[PDB]
């Protein structure tokens, strides 16, 4: 039937609040939700004659579907600029979140049903990862009777400096994310 | 050409980026559909729409068939003062009476 | 539930071990006397002002609505004292099992 | 669905079948759901997690009529579906210190 998720939240109220320097890791939430019509995100419903516009359509709802089953966020219904703003990140900012961004359906509902006249509700979840900390070019470190061993696991090089870096507890996406990471020398 | 690995470690790419996880937000959208505010700015026959309904619900059916329902503890989504002006907006905005 | 056996390993002190969590806690294993947290258990706390013990800064949480909630309520039971074995522990390091 | 319209819709259903194929998922448009429901006889639950779980296969594409203007194929499709016997959706991962 009906799963759930348990426990007390903390939210963070307006959206701006969510760059401080007074909160710590972990799930928030926004008080209110966002009320979105498919006919007004699309700039280009009218000026399409005849049959065509239910051909546009169909094409646009099954891309949703196609976004849906992989748990991907389809960013049409969601204007860019406006998150831009209200984050004030970066364009490289911005693209890391966008890539590694997850979806969730947890309710569809049919209001009116007729002939000629149907409506639906869907209700869409998501889950926004900020940046703290980015590394780009890093190696990794094979070990090769002495065996001496060793507490860092990778190894990063830019700007003619070069770190270590040592992780545990870390997730697998499309990119690489994880929570803890100490610089050890 | 013999050379000596330093220290008797040795490294190889790892082409995968690495990020540092931050404070995780997470919104919540809900998306309403008609397909009588598309079917009058197409100025679409009745045929035509008795067909476009069909064509809806067949995805609409797909969809909300192979997805459970789950539980995100914000909230009713009911009472927000948005949602009232936008379902009320969808069905009821070009109505009137003349007495 | 707990029939399971124990197997212990000892540790060079001091060693801190702090675990934050995802709801404004934290997990803290006490391998001393310092600060303020009781000896030898490891516990979950929650401070009020922010400060910084065992290395570590600390931030309050911010006021949460109430939910129901639907938590493992866990059994009690306790453990064998007698430090003999334990000094078993000091010859290889390696967790051997004693039977419980 | 009349004049170029038709081959259009064609198109756009057979594109979206093989975005299925590809990622080793059953697209039902072709299998209808009451018949299945109606002989395994389970609930609206039990068919959404049957469904959800369920990956297909393909083993042979064959041509049999080519020319220039008619052309006919077939495919081989075979499935798995895994039944439940219990579920268990609320549950708690246990860590040791
Ligand atoms: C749908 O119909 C409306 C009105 O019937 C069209 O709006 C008018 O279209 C004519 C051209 O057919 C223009 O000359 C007018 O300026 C438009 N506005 C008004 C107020 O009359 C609309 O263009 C039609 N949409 C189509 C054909 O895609
Ligand atoms: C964060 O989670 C902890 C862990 O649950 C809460 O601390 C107590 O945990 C026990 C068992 O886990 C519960 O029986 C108590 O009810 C929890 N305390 C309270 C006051 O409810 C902690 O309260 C949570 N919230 C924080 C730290 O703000
Ligand atoms: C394809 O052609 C057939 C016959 O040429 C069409 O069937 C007839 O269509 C007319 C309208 O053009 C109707 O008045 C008749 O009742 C239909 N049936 C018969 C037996 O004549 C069919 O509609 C066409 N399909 C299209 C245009 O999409
Ligand atoms: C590698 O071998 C070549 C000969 O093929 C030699 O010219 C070069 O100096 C060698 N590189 C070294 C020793 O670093």
């Amino acid at each position: 039937m009906g799963y759930a998720l348990t426990g007390a939240v903390q939210t963070l109220a307006q959206i701006s609040d969510i760059n401080d320097q007074n909160l710590q890791q972990g799930i928030y939430l926004l008080r209110d939700h966002i009320v979105t019509l498919m006919e007004a995100t699309l700039h280009d419903i009218s000026i399409m004659p005849g049959m065509f516009a239910v051909q546009h359509v169909h094409t646009h709802l099954n891309h949703l579907r196609t976004m849906l089953m992989e748990r991907r966020i389809d960013w049409t219904y969601m204007s860019s600029s406006w998150l831009q703003t209200q984050l004030q990140k970066s364009d490289d900012e911005m693209k890391v979140i966008k890539r590694t961004a997850r979806s969730l359906v947890y309710y569809v509902k049919q209001t009116y049903n007729s002939l000629t006249a149907t409506a639906w509700e869907i209700g869409l979840y998501y889950e926004l990862i900020i940046p703290r900390h980015i590394y780009l070019n890093n190696w990794q470190i094979v070990n090769i009777h002495v065996t001496l061993s060793h507490p860092y696991e990778i190894i990063n090089r830019e700007c003619s400096n070069t770190l270590y870096l040592h992780l545990e507890e870390c997730r697998r996406l499309d990119y690489v994310i994880c929570d803890v990471v100490k610089i050890v020398q | 050409n013999m050379t000596s690995i330093p220290q008797g470690v040795f490294y190889q790419p790892h082409p995968e980026p690495i990020i540092h996880t931050e404070r995780v937000l997470g919104l919540s959208q809900v998306l309403m559909i008609n397909s009588e505010n598309v079917a009058n700015s197409a100025n679409l026959s009745q045929e035509t729409k008795a067909l476009l309904t069909e064509m809806v619900n067949e995805e609409m059916q797909g969809l909300s068939d192979v997805m459970i329902d789950f539980e995100i503890p914000l909230g009713d989504p009911r009472d927000q003062e948005q949602y009232i002006h936008r379902k009320c907006y969808q069905e009821f905005a070009h109505c009137y009476l003349v007495k | 539930p707990c029939d399971c056996p124990v197997w212990a390993e000892p540790v060079k002190e001091p060693h801190v071990q702090i675990s934050p969590l995802k709801n404004g806690s934290y997990l803290v294993l006490a391998s001393s006397t310092d600060c303020q947290i009781p000896p030898y258990v490891p516990s979950v706390v929650t401070v009020n002002e922010t400060t910084q013990c065992f290395g570590v800064t600390f931030k309050k949480p911010l006021v949460a609505e109430e939910k129901t909630s639907l938590e493992p309520q866990l059994p009690h039971l306790q453990l064998r004292l007698p430090h003999l074995v334990g000094i078993i522990a000091k010859i290889k390091g390696i967790k051997i099992e004693v039977t419980s």
